[PDB]
């Protein structure tokens, strides 16, 4: 087709058409948007791709950004589905465009995907991130980029030009700029761009809301299971300098210029080998190189910006899965494994609290134990398992998200909030984990419509129902299917949200309201005094 | 013996360690990320925990 041929500012591309149950879609995979950040460019902000002669093969996905590969459970789908599915390279700055067939005539609203993976991992080519069903079912344009992770993306020596930090967020921003100047070529409207992301991806989205040079690049935000003000999401200049300096000692590196010049000579693998060493304490849901608060990309801490900010003109969609915490516990909490039901003792519970809430006084830990113990059933193993799941999930996800949603809604933004309560029938993680971190994604992209996968019929319907909610938000800033159950905005007072499962929309109140008061109001007062 | 094999940046494959032992390198303290699996029995450290074994197959999991 002449529809698989498109010209962008830098040259010509050759796409591929993709089959789906509802009809074909045109795909353009692995378009370069930056000069490859190797050699003397490692650690630097990205430079725009220079114009090319000829036709770029955009039929297949490009290299995954150099990263650690999670090998907790060899051969297990639950962990491997998140692993790199293409060879690793430092030359990894490529993006992907999905557009309807035939190409729309009126400019259609654009959806941009930013993946998560704790800023240490992730890739735009993972199966669970397939643009094809969403573009076919709702006729929007879908874009997704690769951005640098781990040390390559987030190692900072704050104040230096050789390693300023945050360069993976700058990768995201360069791709957004590319969208402004090229998305018309595919039928997309640059005046209607909605950012969406999960986990670190959602944290990323939130940081674009708080960094003015990004505000001209999009109009709406969806944050799934993540928030910039999460305790894992940012790090200070002090810590970031300590962590990068530790790493340089491990790989043998003697002046900030000399230090990075030395670092740039080390093979990528030698750097990944040492990434996990630099983590300060014992913890789950903590990662070595994350965005730094340096005064540049963020002019202050995410919390101070959220509190001060003006958000009139904004529509934001926020949400969380039913069991945010459970996935992470098997990474070190005593008694937890995916290979049994992890019916822990109370002694394990108390030890696990110290792990899922790093860096706090002994007093603060007793406060957590206080709030999360059922004193009618202080020793019941199943309940102690669910409770530590909640501790980790609340601290890291539900309560940062809830606080963000309340501050935005009170300061201009129009906010809609959900809890995703459906456990996928194909889920490979055990049942005690429930609906874990990142398991709403496969439905948002409508992966159940894929024939070669074993989803039920009600789930196919559910997925299409969800794709409609997300597409309605991108077009209008309102997920509501006009007209006739309705999804109300979230406000700080009434705190209304909706459950997303096979049953119809149900409206509830308070996103874990009692817990969030402990984490957001009381705990800070305690630590500020002890 | 048939044991798993991989680095920090490669997927886990099966290999024939034979009469040697196996190992599972991991971060000692949480998060206990696996950093390696292979043949032999190498020293660990403060941050690196090594677990050795001899049998049966796939024992370094
Ligand atoms: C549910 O699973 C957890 C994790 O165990 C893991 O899964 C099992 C199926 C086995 O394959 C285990 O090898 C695997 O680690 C069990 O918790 C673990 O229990 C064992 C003892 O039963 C602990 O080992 C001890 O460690 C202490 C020191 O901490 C030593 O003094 C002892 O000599 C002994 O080696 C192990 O630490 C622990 N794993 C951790 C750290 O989480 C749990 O027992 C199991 N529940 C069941 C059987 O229903
Ligand atoms: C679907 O289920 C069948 C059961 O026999 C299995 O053979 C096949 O591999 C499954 N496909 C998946 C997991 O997508």
């Amino acid at each position: 087709d002449a529809e698989l041929l498109v010209t962008v500012r830098g040259g010509r591309l050759r796409g591929i058409r993709l089959k789906t149950p509802g009809g074909p879609v045109s795909a353009f995979l692995g378009i370069p948007f930056a000069e490859p950040p190797m050699g003397p460019r490692r650690f630097l902000p990205p430079e725009p791709k220079q114009p090319w002669s000829g036709v770029v093969d955009a039929t297949t996905f490009q290299s995954v950004c150099y990263q650690y590969v999670d090998t907790l459970y060899p051969g297990f789908e639950g962990t491997e589905m998140w692993n790199p599915n293409r060879e690793l390279s430092e030359d990894c700055l490529y993006l992907n465009v999905w557009t309807p067939y035939p190409r729309p005539t009126s400019p259609t609203p654009v959806l941009v995907w930013i993946y998560g993976g704790g800023f240490y991992s992730g890739a735009s080519s993972l199966d669970v991130y397939d643009g094809r069903f969403l573009v076919q079912a709702e006729r929007t344009v879908l874009v997704s980029m690769n951005y640098r992770v781990g040390a390559f993306g987030f190692l900072a020596l704050p104040g230096s030009r050789e390693a300023p930090g945050n360069v993976g967020l700058l990768d995201q921003r360069l791709a957004l700029q590319w969208v402004q100047e090229n998305v018309a070529a595919f039928g997309g409207d640059p005046t209607s761009v909605t950012l969406f992301g999960e986990s670190a991806g959602a944290a990323s989205v939130g940081m674009h809301l708080l960094s003015p040079p990004s505000r001209g690049l999009f109009h709406r935000a969806v944050l799934q299971s993540g928030a910039p003000n999460g305790p894992w999401a940012t790090v200070g200049m002090g810590e970031a300098r300590r962590r990068a300096t530790q790493l340089a000692h491990l790989v043998g590196c003697p002046n900030d210029t000399e230090l990075v010049a030395c670092l740039r000579t080390r093979p990528a693998q030698v750097l990944v080998n040492h990434e996990w060493h630099v983590l300060p304490q014992e913890s789950v849901f903590r990662f070595s190189f994350v965005p730094v608060v340096d005064g540049d990309f963020l002019s202050d801490t995410p919390e101070a910006l959220i509190n001060a900010g003006d958000f009139h003109g904004l529509q934001v969609l926020v949400g969380v899965v039913k069991d945010e915490g459970s996935y992470f516990l098997v990474y070190g909490a005593p008694g937890f494994s995916k290979d049994n039901e992890s019916l822990i003792s109370r002694a394990e519970f108390l030890a696990g609290v110290r792990v899922g809430v790093p860096q706090v006084s002994d007093l603060a830990a007793e406060a957590v134990v206080l709030h999360y113990t059922d004193w009618l059933h202080p020793e019941d193993p199943a309940r102690l398992r669910e409770a530590l799941s909640d501790v980790v999930g609340d601290h890291n996800v539900v309560c940062p998200v809830a606080q963000l949603a309340g501050r935005l809604a009170a300061q201009g933004a129009r906010v809609y909030a959900y809890v995703f309560e459906h456990r996928a029938s194909t889920l490979s993680w055990p049942l005690w984990m429930g609906v874990p971190h990142g398991y709403e994604i496969e439905f948002i992209f409508g992966i159940p419509l894929d024939p070669s996968r074993n989803y039920t019929a009600e789930e196919k319907i559910f997925a299409q129902r969800l794709m409609r909610y997300w597409a309605n938000f991108a077009r209008t800033g309102d997920p509501n299917e006009p007209r006739d159950p309705q999804w109300p905005p979230y406000t700080a007072g009434a705190q209304q949200y909706v459950s997303l499962d096979l049953r119809p929309l149900e409206v509830r109140r308070g996103l874990r309201a009692q817990a969030c008061a402990f984490w957001n109001r009381f705990l800070p007062k305690l630590l500020s005094a002890t | 013996t048939m044991c798993y094999s991989h680095t920090t940046t490669s997927r886990a494959i099966l290999t024939n360690c034979g009469e040697n032992s196996c190992y599972r390198k991991s971060r000692r303290h949480p998060p206990k990320m696996v950093l390696g699996r292979g043949c032999g029995c190498p020293p660990g450290d403060d941050n690196l925990e090594v677990k050795c074994c001899t049998s049966p197959d796939k024992c370094n999991y």
